[PDB]
């Protein structure tokens, strides 16, 4: 339940493989348009490492279709993120999330 | 400041002069007119129940709020044809009295189809006699009111002043009687004669 | 306050009507609460059912035009809450309109969205040409329908159905809006009723009350009207944009680098900050 | 306390005609007749020029006969259109009247 | 329930003075066609994205203010239902992004160039990005006001307009029939980059408050001449209406032998040569005839104004002095044209003011005839596209043209005063246009 829109190309060559850190900025925002998180407001990049499910299902699959410095638009399904349980207090129960990712590099 | 009605009868409680008429002869070589527009004007009458809403019933009553005795002209009796241009009659008297007289230009000739309106335009010379036919409207009917009116000798009808003095909304009454009758002449052709002053030399 | 036989209703009334120095002047009405098109449409005696009243996603509302008022000068409808169109002079055609058309490498339209801030209809073409009596005996109540699942509008005379309806696109907010010049001193009645099997406004513009389909009017919901000024704060610094003609081949350059940024206070209800 | 009676000119219309015909009254001593002038100057004093209308519709048949009865309607005419002279006058007419 | 905040971007826009619509009678062309070229953009200069794009936006309803608006703020093009913009990848119309598809698809980039058509006849928008075209276009949109470019923009952008001619060399050719914007600068403004409806400006001593903006409407390029259906003219105005056309080809025969023009059988202004260059009576009937109509309207003009004109005297007209052109000053034929003399007129300065009001209803007469030929107002003369710099409205005209005309009808007038025809100007009658 991962839909990846480009919204400016990267490199084209390298992409994340399982095992290694992928350094992203990221922006995300309810379906119907409510911002909740933003790593560019705490000014410090995320860093998560693949196939050790540390985020949501929907980014594993998101960020991997990704490139190195490609920005793209992911929309994961409510069963690709958090579901009917939700977030508590942050995300509603059955919400599509959109988020705006930029793969920074690799590591 | 320029007025609009820019003419004055000059003359002279108040007593509104009729003007005289019956002694003197009407002229019927015009009669062509002079029935057909009795007439027509009742005529109009009808086309005002369809505006209204309710149409027009045979039987006198008064829930219908409208005229009890309008009929079609195939069932319409004549009784009340020849009492209704009594109006008209003295109507076309009192034009012609103030040494207007009217030519016949042409010579020609249960629905009014022809309609009889009063939005349109008309030329300040002819206006000014309809406006003075329709002071001669309102006088006689002052006339009339103050007979009833001057058996007690106190106090007096609202609306007993000079035609000039009343207002417009209280003027529309007999300006639209007037208007429409010279209307009825107009698409005709009928030419009744008896000062172009521009609106600078109008002002106070 | 609604009695048996009526629902609650907000009435509008001209209190200087007919005396002198009174204003008449085009008047923009809207309810203070939209209602909201759900986030994804549908694929593809006079008792209500208590099975359809419960899972029905259509709504309802209408405007009473009181006998005296034209319905001529009576536009009753739906806005978008980015409607700022203070006109004098209005009509349908001074509507704001446009038709988004998409295609694929050679023509072949796929897709043809038209927007718009107002949905509304005039009451100028639920009267019979009858010879006059324009002023009816009959008070003119137009109905609205809304369908949150599919997005579909539609319109009722009195009681048959119109020809006109419309279209929008999910999450629309739509705010309950009647556009009229006052002919008389009773204008315009909002009516939050119901029909049969259809859910009243109330239904849609609180959460609470999604499956009560007793017609309610909280104070919150209220009429609103459209003024043409209001007191704006002036931004204590501007973006600082430098223009010039770079030369004849270059053309004319824009710059800003400098940032600016300001803490925006949103009000959810009508999508402005 | 008839400077805002606009909501009832129709009443306040016939009191001005009344208490003016009243001043035009024989059989009416000097000392009754200055009374009834002095409450007519009175009210016109206060009352707005737009509900005059109709009082100098009467008088503009009456005064220009300039008889004995006249003297009293010239003061009441001078007084008017001194006191109310914007409201003919000013394109924009007198505030707020 | 609970109300919202967060930290967004400020968004200002940047339009030339281009303004083109469309209207019944105008004398605007209907398709133009712009270019903005993107040079530096910083995707992400704060912690919200870099604003920027690019389309058409309306003069009547177009007023972005600094801060709040629609949505969270930033309003910039196509954040309302007055302007429709393009970023790259979405269409904005009424605060609404819709995705549109092009040959590969990003956010605008340096190196960027972008080409917006708007075609009025549709009315339609369309796209086209560094060539390609762009699957998605606006239409069937409102056209009550005028059309101009803008592009919307936060901090960290540079771009650069391209609207043709010496503002901006083309990068791609623009489709066919569509003009570049540089056209479209009206004769009394030159070209310039603009905010929009500011209330503020920056000044020597300190920032300046700024009052409302008077702008045109789309009705201000429709010509509005006097109307001259009563055609009914004195029988002596009716004689010397063509005899107004003799002085007056001999008047404008003679401010051509200023310029240089001698007599010749082909009538071209390059070659200065004009065949009613020898005398009004060797000047041909037919060609006479040309402005005959035109001269027509001048005395029925005067007529239509309101002004009393007769023949007031007829002896004037019997005897008159003729001015003839210097011997020395001769065209090819050498013969020397005769206009009247009018050196002892006088007129009244509210004649003047009707010379001026006759040349208004002249430039209108003539501008829309020409827009029922199908000419169109343009920068640049073009005969072959019917593309003529003078095709607008005699309000809007510049000064330099404005007098000529005016010189031309005031010869007119004197040559009515040489023959002692009484002019009585009308009474001028004040009106409040209220264009806001
Ligand atoms: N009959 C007319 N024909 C052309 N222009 C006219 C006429 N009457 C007035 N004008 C004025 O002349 C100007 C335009 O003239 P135009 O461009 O046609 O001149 P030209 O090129 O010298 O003439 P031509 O096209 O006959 O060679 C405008 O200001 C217009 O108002
Ligand atoms: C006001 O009136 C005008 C104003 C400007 C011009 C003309 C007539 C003339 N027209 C063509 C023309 C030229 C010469 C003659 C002639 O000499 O007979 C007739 C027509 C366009 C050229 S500029």
């Amino acid at each position: 339940g991962v839909q990846v829109e480009t919204i400016s190309p990267g490199d084209g060559r390298t992409f994340p493989k399982r095992g290694q850190t992928c350094v992203v900025h990221y922006t995300g925002m309810l379906e119907d348009g409510k911002k909740f998180d933003s790593s560019r407001d705490r000014n410090k990049p995320f860093k998560f490492m693949l196939g050790k499910q540390e985020v949501i299902r929907g980014w594993e699959e998101g960020v991997a279709q990704m490139s190195v410095g490609q920005r793209a638009k992911l929309t994961i399904s409510p069963d690709y993120a958090y579901g009917a349980t939700g977030h508590p207090g942050i995300i509603p129960p059955h919400a599509t999330l959109v988020f705006d990712v930029e793969l920074l590099k690799l590591e | 400041y320029v007025d609009a009605s820019y003419s004055s009868k000059a003359e002279k409680n108040f007593d509104p002069r009729p003007v005289e008429t019956l002694n003197v002869i009407i002229p019927e070589k015009l009669d062509s007119f002079i029935n057909k527009f009795a007439e027509y004007t009742h005529e109009k009458w009808a086309f005002d129940k369809i505006q209204n809403n309710w149409s027009y019933g045979e039987n006198v009553d008064e829930e219908l709020k409208t005229h009890p005795m309008l009929r079609p002209y195939k069932t319409f009796s004549e009784k009340d044809k020849e009492i209704y241009r009594w109006p008209i009659k003295e109507s076309l008297k009192a034009m012609i009295a103030w040494e207007w007289t009217i030519e016949k230009a042409r010579e020609g000739e249960y629905n009014p189809q022809p309609p009889d309106l009063s939005g349109v335009t008309l030329s300040r010379e002819l206006q000014a006699m309809a406006e003075q036919l329709a002071e001669n409207y309102h006088n006689t009917w002052g006339r009339k009111k103050k007979q009833e009116l001057e058996a007690k000798g106190g106090g007096t009808h609202p609306l007993l002043v000079p035609y000039d003095t009343l207002t417009a909304k209280e003027k529309a009454r007999d300006r639209e009687k007037a208007q429409e009758l010279l209307k009825f002449l107009q698409m005709n052709g009928y030419a009744v004669t008896r000062l172009d002053t521009s609106s600078i030399e109008k002002r106070f | 306050d609604g009695t048996v036989d009526t629902p609650p209703c907000l009435r509008l009334a001209h209190r200087t009507w007919g005396s002198q120095n009174s204003l008449v002047e085009m008047l923009f009405l809207r309810l203070s609460l939209p209602v909201q098109f759900h986030q994804h449409f549908r694929c593809t005696d006079n008792r209500d059912d208590p099975e359809i009243i419960l899972n029905t996603t259509t709504y309802y509302y209408s405007v009473r035009v009181f006998a005296g008022q034209e319905p001529s000068c009576v536009w009753v409808g739906w806005v978008t809450p980015d409607y700022h169109q203070h006109d004098m002079n209005f009509d349908l055609s001074k509507v704001r309109a446009v038709t988004v058309t998409m295609g694929d490498e050679q023509g072949n339209v796929h897709s043809s969205l038209k927007c718009s801030n107002c949905y509304m209809v005039w009451g100028g073409d639920f009267v019979s040409p009858g010879q006059q009596g324009r002023i009816s005996h009959t008070d003119l109540v137009i109905g609205c329908l809304v369908d949150l699942a599919t997005g579909l509008m539609t319109f009722t005379a009195n009681g048959k159905e119109s020809n006109t309806f419309f279209q929008v696109e999910p999450n629309t907010k739509l705010f309950p809006a009647v556009f009229v010049l006052p002919t008389h001193q009773n204008v315009i009645q909002f009516e939050l009723g119901k029909q049969k099997n259809i859910m009243p406004l109330s239904a849609a513009m609180f959460l609470s009350e999604r499956k009560n389909p007793a017609p309610q009017c909280p104070p919150r919901l209220e009429v609103q009207m459209l003024m043409p000024v209001s007191w704006s704060r002036m931004p204590n610094h501007f973006l600082q944009v430098e223009t010039r003609r770079a030369g004849e081949r270059l053309g004319w350059a824009v710059q800003c680098q400098d940032p600016l940024t300001m803490m925006a206070l949103h009000i959810p209800e009508e999508n402005r900050c | 306390l008839f400077a805002g009676t606009e909501h009832r000119a129709i009443m306040v219309d016939s009191m001005l005609h009344t208490v003016y015909r009243l001043s035009r009254g024989r059989s009416l001593t000097k000392a009754q007749r200055d009374v009834i002038e002095d409450c007519l100057m009175a009210l016109c004093r206060y009352i707005r020029p737009s509900m005059l209308q109709h009082l100098l519709r009467r008088l503009v048949f009456d005064v220009p006969i300039l008889n004995e009865f006249a003297k009293m309607p010239l003061k009441l005419l001078t007084n008017h259109y001194e006191r109310c002279w914007k409201y003919y006058c000013l394109p924009t007419g007198w505030a707020n009247f | 329930l609970l109300l919202q905040t967060n930290l967004i971007n400020y968004v200002t826009s940047i339009r030339p003075n281009i303004f083109v619509g469309r209207a019944e009678g105008s004398t605007q062309y209907g398709k133009w066609y712009f270019e903005v070229m993107v040079d530096e953009v910083v995707p992400f200069l704060t912690a919200q994205a870099t604003h920027l794009r690019v389309g058409w936006a309306l003069t009547e309803g177009y007023s972005p203010y600094p801060g709040g608006g629609e949505g969270w703020g930033g309003n910039g093009v196509g954040d309302d239902l007055y302007s429709y913009g393009f970023d790259g990848l979405h269409l904005w119309t009424g605060h609404v992004a819709r995705p549109v598809t092009s040959p590969g698809q990003h956010l605008l980039a340096p190196e960027d160039v972008v080409s917006c058509c708007l075609d009025l006849s549709v009315p339609s928008i369309s796209f086209r990005i560094n060539g390609c075209p762009v699957q998605g276009v606006f239409e069937a949109f409102n056209l009550d006001g005028l059309f101009f470019p803008v592009v919307s923009f936060s901090a960290g952008v540079k771009v650069r307009f391209l609207l043709g001619g010496r503002h901006g060399e083309f990068k791609f050719l623009p489709p066919p029939g569509y003009a570049p914007c540089h056209e479209a600068v009206l004769p009394r403004e030159r070209l310039r980059l603009e905010p929009i409806k500011e209330y503020r400006r920056e000044g020597p001593r300190g920032p300046h408050l700024v009052g409302p903006s008077r702008c045109l409407s789309h009705t201000d390029f429709v010509p509005c001449p006097v109307d001259t259906v009563q055609i009914v003219l004195p029988p002596h105005l009716e004689r010397i209406r063509e005899k107004l056309a003799e002085n007056i080809h001999e008047l404008w025969a003679l401010t051509r032998i200023e310029q240089g023009w001698t007599y010749g059988p082909v009538r071209d202004d390059n070659k200065r040569l004009h065949p009613c260059l020898v005398n009004f009576h060797s000047l041909p009937e037919p060609e006479r005839n040309y402005n005959l109509q035109m001269s027509g309207e001048t005395l029925k003009t005067l007529l239509a104004l309101g002004c009393h004109v007769g023949m007031a005297d007829e002896k004037a007209e019997d005897n008159l002095k003729k001015t003839k052109l210097p011997k020395t000053y001769m065209m090819s034929n050498g013969y020397k044209p005769a206009p009247l003399d009018l050196s002892h007129v006088r007129l009244t300065p509210a004649q003047t003011t009707l010379v001026d009001r006759l040349a208004e209803n002249g430039h209108n007469v003539w501008a829309r005839d020409r827009v029922a030929q199908g000419w169109s107002y343009s920068a640049v003369q073009d005969i072959p596209a019917r593309r003529n710099p003078r095709l607008v409205p005699y309000r809007l005209l510049d000064e330099a043209t404005k007098r000529s005309n005016r010189d031309s009808l005031c010869q007119a007038v004197r040559t009515l005063l040489g023959y002692g025809y009484n002019i009585e100007p009308p009474d001028q009658e004040p009106s409040q246009v209220e264009n806001q």
